[PDB]
RNA sequence: UACUGUAAUGGACUACCGUGGCAGUGACGGGUAACGGGGAAUUAGGGUUCGAUUCCGGAGAGGGAGCCUGAGAAACGGCUACCACAUCUAAGGAAGGCAGCAGGCGCGCAAAUUACCCAAUCCUGAUUCAGGGAGGUAGUGACAAGAAAUAACAACCUGGAGUGAUUGGAUGAUAGGAAUCCAAACCCCUUUCAGAGUAACAAUUGGAGGGCAAGUCUGGUGCCAGCAGCCGCGGUAAUUCCAGCUCCAAUAGCGUAUAUUAAAGUUGUUGCAGUUAAAAAGCUCGUAGUUGGAUUUCUGCUGGAAGGCCAAUUCUAGCAUCCUUCUGGACUUUUACUUUGAGAAAAUUAGAGUGUUUCAAGCAGGCUUGUCGCCUUGAAUACUCAGCAUGGAAUAAUAAGA
RNA sequence: AGGUGAAAUUCUUAGAUUUGUUAAAGACGAACUACUGCGAAAGCAUUUGCCAAAGAUGUUUUCAUUAAUCAAGAACGAAAGUUAGGGGCUCGAAGACGAUCAGAUACCGUCGUAGUCUUAACCAUAAACUAUGCCGACUAGAGAUAGGAAAACGUCAUGACUUCUCCUGCACCUUAUGAGAAACCAAAGUCUUUGGGUUCUGGGGGGAGUAUGGUCGCAAGGCUGAAACUUAAAGGAAUUGACGGAAGGGCACCACCAGGCGUGGAGCCUGCGGCUUAAUUUGACUCAACACGGGGAAACUCACCAGGUCCAGACAUAGGA
RNA sequence: CUUUGCGUGUCUAACGCAAGGAAGUUUGAGGCAAUAACAGGUCUGUGAUGCCCUUAGAUGUUCUGGGCUGCACGCGCGCUACACUGAUGCAUCCAACGAGUCCUUGGCCGAUAGGUCUAGGUAAUCUUGUGAGUAUGCAUCGUGAUGGGGAUAGAUUAUUGCAAUUAUUAAUCUUCAACGAGGAAUGCCUAGUAGGCGCAAGUCAGCACGUUGCGCCGAUUACGUCCCUGCCCUUUGUA
RNA sequence: GAAGUUUUGUGAACCUUAACACUUAGAGGAAGGAGAAGUCGUAACAAGGUUUCCGUAGGUGAACCUGCGGAAGGAUCAUU
């Protein structure tokens, strides 16, 4: 490859792109409270946009 | 792949056969491979020959025939339209067209 | 052959004398990011790679060499010398060896406290008493192995048991005691006053085109920035980039890099392939090497000891012309092979027994108002080519040919 | 005359090329010549004689395991090439001109040295091919064929031919519940139902049969033979299309034939490039763009350009009125 | 019906030739048109449409004026030509397709164009039997770019429109070039066809040298072929 | 029984020469692969327009060409 090729650009898209925060939501259940959940609604695809 | 289970040459227990030079080419081939005709036929033609049979002296008289055999080189059959070219199945036949 | 020398045997060494010794089954030499083994990792069998490192040998104390004392050292926490480093000097000289325990510099991707004590385990001594950085205890410690929090349950929308922060009342993380532990602290195990309602005491790490489980979602970027182990995404509508939301996988862990093992029947003894895919010497002779045709006491009946099971299967004596020298071994050509047996350290490995609360472990425990406590208590056993021994009729070498 | 697709270089009245009879020279053995023979392979075609040697067949001969396969090591090994003598007709790498072509150091043509042939050494490789190692066993038939052997009151004159059996050769056809990736294969079968004996070789594609070292060679080169770096495919056998200055068929005046009438030339109309311009709106560019967009545009059409208007901005929320 | 006759063929499918007949190539000429497609063309045919653009200082819309027609020069479809089988002036007499709420007879004025006053027609009725032109008959012209050729250019008279200048056309007089059968290349076409000669309709207030139909006059030469340029089906080779 | 001393052996260390091993500079020469697009041909794939290919030899800007002997992996399994 070429020496030469220009770094100008570099970070171009990292710096562009419009900053969003994070929603603050309730949190997970973690461990075996989880698999609890996981049981559950797939025996009562898994995840379908619209 | 072996187009031919022969390989054309029809040569066994040898390992060294005769060569012949094509009648038109030039070419070395083998004696083998060579593809031979052996063209016998009178000089005069057919239609033509009635004219010797009018004009000549002796009560009767036999034409006598040229014999030749010709050698050719794969090469100069192909293209002069002794052999052409066959389909897989019927290159396998041997016999004589025009026996 | 005969001295010499040694603790003794030896070309170990010295005189003379002979011309041998090893090698195509790999001598001699080179490489090793090589101390050897007991062992370790690796999920059929056969294997492949690792073993500096808990035990047993070996060698070394900066490099080589020499030596005293002693039962024992070619000793280095003993000495003498040279070489290479380096300390103090008043400049004449003197002293030094952390590949012991901490600690520091330097090399590096890469590694802990200049701590307390002989109480346990053992050792040395003139020894019941003294000493021990052997050894043990604590600190640092996501190198690693084991167990398992981050919630559970009620009443009060989907109705064919799950959701719904709607309220509701029911154990240790932590902080400090008590006793226990400890050589002296400390941790564990017990029991204690406080100690959760977005259980704010808030789980992260990698992914969501295929392989590979999981979104034809929504913004920004426009072969740019970047992703991408491989195939491939991005050139203005991106199922891969940069974000958000949701979902998936593993979970107190998970991703990456290098080496290695399986997958690899892609090193093939078990077990590959060689007409055209990688590959049959151009062709014959040929020495080792490897492999070699058939054939030499087979059949039958009568016992004997065992024997599994509602006579089979083992082993063994006789009789069809079958030794003897004696009172168990000598002869049967010789081995390999197979069988049983000896001897071979433990740890590790498999494994018998046992509620360390389970478990990895460990080698302990278990009964019981009885007291010279009992279970004449347990800690089994296997495993460890060549070598020694032995029963045997085949197979295969090998010997031969009174 | 030569020669070619067509011509030229070349040879020719100091008589070529063609006709005939000789003589010399050195090559090469036509037709007969074959899915025939012999040979370890390379290879070996005229007659006759001499010299050894080999297989198969036949054998109520003989020895009695003497065998198979082979690291080292050894013999032969086409063509080209080398070394030293002979011989040198034809052909003919090089070289020379003459053509062809844009050029043509090539194909085609005319001369033409080494070489080709032989004795004496070397060399040691070839698509040296059956691209299938060598011994052995067993698997399946039919008809040919070369060599030998036995039989038949066989047919014609010791032999040729007919019919039938036996081994040993080169093969061939047919077929497989045998194999294979398939092409194909009596071996490539008897191999996951995996072990008769043994020699050599291979481990993705390049780098490379290169570098260096060794050893053989008079040289040319032979035998042995790496790495750094590089790369996601190289490679095999068949299938379907398309293509072929390959074959065999059938077709068309959008193709020729036989023709007829034209365009291309002239001026003019009209479309498209460009060049121009404030704007000369814009699509389509081989047949299948270009009197085409039903496109003969004064404005309108109108997309273009320099200017000027109107809101013909529903409705929701809200000030202002 | 290829019927009949004779040939040609496994005389099966069907060909050729002759006679008959209005007609014997499937009787001639068209419409209709499969499966696959091609990154063919059309967002400028659309209230067929996703996305993007812009939305009042407009790319919406509409009004005045210009432009698409602007010319050192290439290329493509057409028209008229180069003459005497002709041009010109007189006379003779023949088509079919249309099309009109505009198509236009009849009478007067005017060289012409055209105008003016009546008049028939929702059309087999009226224009119209559309008296079309190549053609025919009788004269002058004489091979001269001439009277062949009618571009280029000045000046005048009418017509459509609200407006004609870059001239919408139609007339009248002049002006009188190139071109003497077209270089290399290459198109269309087999019988009422080619070619020539007009006419009508479509777009249209006005404008055809254009296209789509219609007749009239009416030949030459094949009835085969795979050489060129393509096409269809087999066997064959492919990197 | 000291210092000193004689001759032996054990023998560190240093130096000369040589060989072997392993790193490493070098004017110039001449390979291979990578770019990402250039210049000149047209060699191969179809009878690729001179069939392709092998061994060996000579020649030429370059692919390549021609001589001699082979092979079908050919464009022929085939005719007194």
């Amino acid at each position: 490859g070429k020496v030469h090729g220009s770094l100008a650009r570099a970070g171009k898209v990292k710096n562009q792109t419009p900053k969003v925060a994070k929603k603050e939501k309730k949190k997970p259940p973690t461990g075996r409270a989880k698999k609890r959940q996981q049981f559950n609604r797939r025996f009562t695809g898994p995840n379908a946009q619209t | 792949p072996t187009k031919r289970r022969n390989g054309g040459r029809a040569k066994h227990g040898r390992g060294h056969s005769a060569v012949v030079r094509c009648s038109n080419c030039g070419r070395s081939c083998p004696k083998d491979k060579a593809i031979k005709r052996f063209n016998v036929r009178n000089i005069v033609d057919a239609s033509s020959q009635r004219d010797l049979r009018e004009a000549s002296v002796y009560n009767t008289y036999t034409l006598p025939k040229l014999y030749i055999k010709q050698c050719y080189c794969v090469s100069c059959a192909i293209h002069s339209r002794v052999v052409r070219v066959r389909s897989v199945e019927q290159r396998k036949v041997r016999e004589n067209p025009q026996r």
